[PDB]
RNA sequence: GCCAGCGAAGUGAGUUCAAUGGCUGAGGUGAGGUACCCCGCAGGGGACCUCAUAACCCAAUUCAGACUACUCUCCUCCGCCCAUU
């Protein structure tokens, strides 16, 4: 029964990052998690002090709700056209083991099925700009809902211009018919300081895509939560969780 | 792992047979992808992107078969109406309209199909009363009964 | 399929009763006295500029009530705090700004029912028996935990009480904001600033507002007639949105513009010259509520100009159990309210406003 | 004289949704008009969902100026498509606009009262 | 359950009126009523024989389907604002007993409390061109479908204008939410020789409007017959 | 181990560019509340309102049996833990 979890794309500087960081305490959120988007044109790996939150925020942020410590996240959104950088995503799961929920973005079909057959990954991007056609297998689908893979789907199409608009809407529609709605959780990027809505009528951008009169919001509430539980045991092991606790 | 399909029927009814002659698919696409984002937006046309697609035409008949999905048709059959104002070469004035809507099932869509068209030629023939066309009537018929 | 979704339903329960004052029947008092959270309590009164003394010091003495930061749930079960508010007294209690379907959620009833709503994680986490609540669907929202004091305080000694003070103490600390209150019924008196010393008590005042409006074009009732006659009287519930239109600070007539409002106002009705408007807001006392029903009930004991006098109560929209036995969900709103239209003959109106997941009480 | 009791339980007779919405505008060019509000609800929905879904019974209610604040109805039938439409962010000159709901009911007594903070201290 | 019944409002000439009977026999009609706009401001009243429809068709109307002969009525449509033209709509209760369906318009509201409680009609029309609002009251909307008025709702916007297609889908979104949908027959207007829509299209179209998935097409197909039968009880 | 086909009408659903579990209301069952009615063993029976009636999945010739995927639902054998005499 966890709410306000989304998933952010953004980073430009402190400014910026410091007023999305007090826009989302003011208005509905508090677990902030940010992506970060790397592509397979520049295979780059950063990963041990890319961003220092803690070290340059002030101590906590306060909303308006509870007043609980906001617990953020740092997340990674790979971009994975080659089969060959999926190759490389493959090298990855023992090299550097940081970033607690990692993000795959597929374009081939031969590679989103080895992505729901055989890759270990967390939550699987899919975003359509630009005449993006895609075809739906129903058992990796069936696989993947098994396991426990929640499908992201980051939108910001309503800023820019409107047939993005219009390809992410009919791609919600086709992923709505097809995957029949059992684990399909939405997020906001953030470019512009201020880019995000309020939270509760997200369950209704949810609702124009489809998945239920309620269970749209039940759903984004418990799978951003278990897709939080699905990178902990990725993280920490898979049955085991070991923390050192010196009172 | 199939999706249950519909179908829609629709006669273009004018004069003037350069309009018959004017029809093309890539041009009846963005035609009634552009009426509808006038009557619908984006939610409302880019289902038609996705969905709907010219399936079946005629360039004299003018009949025009076209596909719709099962949450959509409704939406679909209710932006037909307002296909207005076709802009071309020349100035004209198409107008679509609605036979019957058959649910899905292609092979008794072009049953009904062969039906209207006896209709279509058998009352026509009392009032016109001309052997020109009244020779070529006859043809048809026998070879129809060849068939 | 979606279609229907965009346009079925959010679920709407609105009950309408007729009742007598002067009926042995009659069960307002009860359902004023078990209803135990409040938050605004508004009374309209038409043709009536300057209040009368004996109500305004009713209306300025409704509180007061208390806030404690951060107080654990083992200060609640102690047996000095039933031996000295809740056997002396009704005392009332329940956390602050904790969403019901997020959240962990505690409220203290008046009979010593100590009833905490908790999720998965909590209610794993403190090891209390329970009952699963909500929801969604195939999985389980939200448990709801209710403790009995009364009969844990018959027996100290007994094994339930040392499990659940090892569950509040030891195994599960669990602090909130709480608002408090205590009605006195007692020969023993002992203040609450005394007691949670120790921790940031404020004492606060109800806020009161008060309105004189104009030119009010009130509706014309039967009180025989729940329906409404036609041309004749009005429906109440045309009259209750009508009440929410005035409480919004809205009145106004026709506006022919390019901004179109078209709103009619129920017809057949009358112009008032002055409308008394009154609101209190804060954690009000259900005792309260009822001298103040009491008190409009025998306001038309003398010749008055008012035909009916409106007192609308809007309850906590957080808390776990209103209407003595039902919940309070939150399905994107949803809220629970009642409301007495007062007559001049000591009949009323008892009108019941729903939410969305939420059941009504006769 | 007349005394008696009755039980009447209705099945959704509201027919009609409030929204009271906070304004928040990005720039400090703040010319805003009563009737270019109305405009932008009209030119939002049309572009976004429909013409013949954006002349919806809709009005206003409290229209505030320096507070910012407004109250939109709508029956039961567009409610989703208005929140979906507000949702996306429709624009007037260029200036972008965040538009963001403070509170829904079907009631303008609970939305009046408050159901956000429902404390303010 | 008589299928293929609406109204239209055309007259211009000869050749227009063969053109649009042609068109309405061989698309989705099998009962065409002409509509006359008058007026307040004209005050004419010519009934004796301004049409003459089987004078000057020939003999037949053929359809492409069932192939049966189309019955044809003359209508009249009064444009009423005065509460004096009204009065003057009383006078030919009893006067000239013919235009066996009589169609008020009325602008007024309390000429229409008075044309749904006491004046003897049969179908009120109700359209809304150039900022036209209008209230309902819903005692004399019950006494209208318990006697059994069917609203008129004569659309055509889809060719002059998009201001003109928004006034006339508030009205009828009004018209579907306020008056519950018991009897609302739409109809279309004919002044261009291009302005018929399909037969099958209207049920769609009243979806449109609204008042349920079905009971457009139910309410149609039942009401026209009703109203047809309410001007014979009124005629007789 | 091997050895036996019929091109002619149209499945208590029979489609194949691949239709058929759509809406409303009362009763069934699992539950809650009662200011309703009848009978006199503290009570019993009927009456009124609301919530839940899902998931697995989809037929192309049928049937029998076995399999795998079920949980609104019913008949039993049970285990552990909590509380009472």
């Amino acid at each position: 029964a966890v709410f306000a979890d989304l998933d952010l794309r953004a980073g430009s500087d402190l400014k910026a990052l410091r007023g999305l960081v007090e826009t989302a305490a003011h208005l509905g959120y508090s677990v902030v998690a940010i992506n970060h988007i790397v592509d397979f044109k520049e295979k780059k790996q950063e990963i041990e002090k890319p961003v220092a939150v803690s070290e340059l925020f002030t101590t906590l942020p306060i909303v308006q709700g509870k007043s609980r410590p906001i617990k953020i996240l740092t997340r990674l959104t790979i971009i994975v056209s080659d089969p060959s950088h999926c190759n490389v995503l493959r090298a990855t799961s023992s090299r550097a083991r940081l970033y607690d929920v990692v993000a795959v973005f597929p374009k081939t079909e031969k590679l989103f099925h080895i992505a729901c057959t055989h890759l270990d990954v967390d939550l699987v991007c899919i975003t359509v700009t630009e005449k993006l056609p895609f075809y739906f297998k129903r058992p990796p689908i069936n696989v993947a809902i098994d396991r426990g893979l929640a499908f992201e789907l980051v939108y910001s199409p309503a800023i820019k211009d409107s047939t993005m608009r219009r390809y992410t809407i009919s791609s919600a529609l086709n992923l709505m018919q097809i995957c029949k709605g059992k684990n399909v959780i939405i997020s906001s990027a953030a470019e512009r300081p201020l880019e995000i809505r309020g939270p509760y009528d997200v369950a209704n951008l949810g609702l124009l895509f489809g998945l239920s009169e309620s269970d749209a919001k039940a759903a984004v509430s418990t799978n951003c939560r278990a897709a939080l539980l699905h990178g902990e045991t990725r993280k920490t092991a898979f049955g085991i969780i070991s923390t050192v606790k010196k009172p | 792992v199939r999706f249950k399909h519909r179908y829609l029927l629709c006669e273009l009814v004018s004069d003037d047979p350069r309009c018959r002659l004017s029809l093309d698919d890539r041009v009846l696409s963005s035609l009634v992808r552009d009426t509808i984002a006038r009557v619908h937006g984006t939610f409302g046309a880019a289902a038609c992107s996705i969905g709907f697609a010219v399936r079946y035409l005629n360039a004299y008949t003018g009949i025009v078969l076209l596909r719709c999905r099962k949450e959509f048709y409704q939406l679909v059959w209710s932006a037909l109406p307002f296909i207005t104002y076709l802009e071309n070469k020349g100035h004209r004035y198409p107008c679509f309209f609605n036979t019957l809507h058959v649910g899905g099932t292609i092979r008794t869509c072009q049953k009904f199909l062969i039906q209207y068209n006896r209709r279509q030629l058998l009352i026509l023939l009392q009032n016109c009363t001309d052997e020109g066309e009244r020779e070529a009537i006859q043809k048809s018929v026998t070879r129809s009964c060849l068939l | 399929a979606t279609l229907r979704r965009l346009r079925e339903a959010p679920r709407h329960l609105l009950v309408c009763e007729k009742s007598n004052f002067g009926n042995h029947k009659s069960r307002h008092r009860h359902l004023v006295q078990t209803h135990y959270y409040n938050y605004r309590v508004s009374f309209l009164i038409p043709e009536c500029g300057i209040l009368s003394e004996e109500l305004k010091n009713l209306v300025m003495n409704t509180g007061p009530y208390y806030f404690v930061k951060n107080l654990p749930l083992h200060e609640l079960i102690t047996p000095e705090f039933i031996s000295t508010f809740i056997k002396k007294g009704s005392c009332y209690a329940l956390t602050y700004n904790t969403h019901i379907d997020e959240d962990n959620t505690v409220a203290l009833l008046p009979n010593g029912k100590l009833i905490l709503s908790l999720d998965k994680d909590t209610y794993e986490e403190t090891g209390l028996q329970g009952h699963p609540s909500q929801f969604s669907g195939r999985k389980i929202m939200k448990f709801i935990v209710s403790i009995d004091l009364m009969e844990l305080s018959l027996n100290l000694d007994s094994k339930k009480y040392e499990r659940i003070s090892w569950s509040f103490k030891e195994k599960k600390p669990l602090k909130f904001d709480f608002l408090l209150a205590w009605h006195k019924t007692g020969s023993e008196e002992s203040t609450m600033m005394s007691y949670f010393s120790k921790y940031q008590i404020q004492e606060h005042q109800p806020k009161v507002a008060l309105s004189t409006l104009r030119d009010l074009q009130c509706p014309v009732l039967q009180s025989s007639e729940l329906e409404g006659t036609p041309e004749v009287s009005c429906r109440a519930l045309e009259l209750f949105d009508w009440l929410g239109a005035v409480f919004s600070n809205v009145d106004l007539n026709n506006e022919p513009n390019n901004f179109i409002s078209t709103y009619c106002c129920p017809e057949p009705s009358t112009v008032v010259a002055k409308a008394y408007l009154c609101t209190i807001t804060g954690f009000i006392l259900p005792e309260k509520i009822c001298l103040l029903l009491e008190h409009l009930c025998h306001y038309f004991d003398e010749p008055k100009l008012a035909p009916w006098v409106t007192l609308s109560v809007q309850g906590f929209a957080d808390s776990p159990v209103s209407w003595e036995k039902n919940e309070h969900g939150f399905r994107k709103g949803g809220e629970h309210l009642y409301n007495f239209v007062i007559f001049n003959n000591q009949d009323y109106w008892l009108q019941m406003a729903v939410g969305a997941n939420d059941h009504c009480p006769p | 004289p007349a005394a008696t009791y009755e039980r009447v339980v209705y099945k959704n007779p509201s027919e009609y949704h409030y929204m009271k919405v906070c304004l928040e505008f990005q720039d400090c060019g703040v010319g805003l008009n009563a009737a270019q509000f109305k405009q932008l609800l009209i030119s939002a929905v049309k572009d976004l969902f429909g013409e013949v879904d954006a002349a919806l019974p809709l009005d206003i209610l409290t229209y505030e100026e320096k507070t910012l604040s407004a109250i939109l109805r709508i029956c039961s039938s567009g409610l989703v498509k208005l929140w979906s439409s507000l949702t996306l962010l429709g624009s007037y000159k260029g200036k972008k606009c965040a538009f963001r709901v403070i509170q829904v009911s079907p009631f303008l007594l609970a939305l009046s009262g408050n159901s956000r903070e429902l404390v303010l201290d």
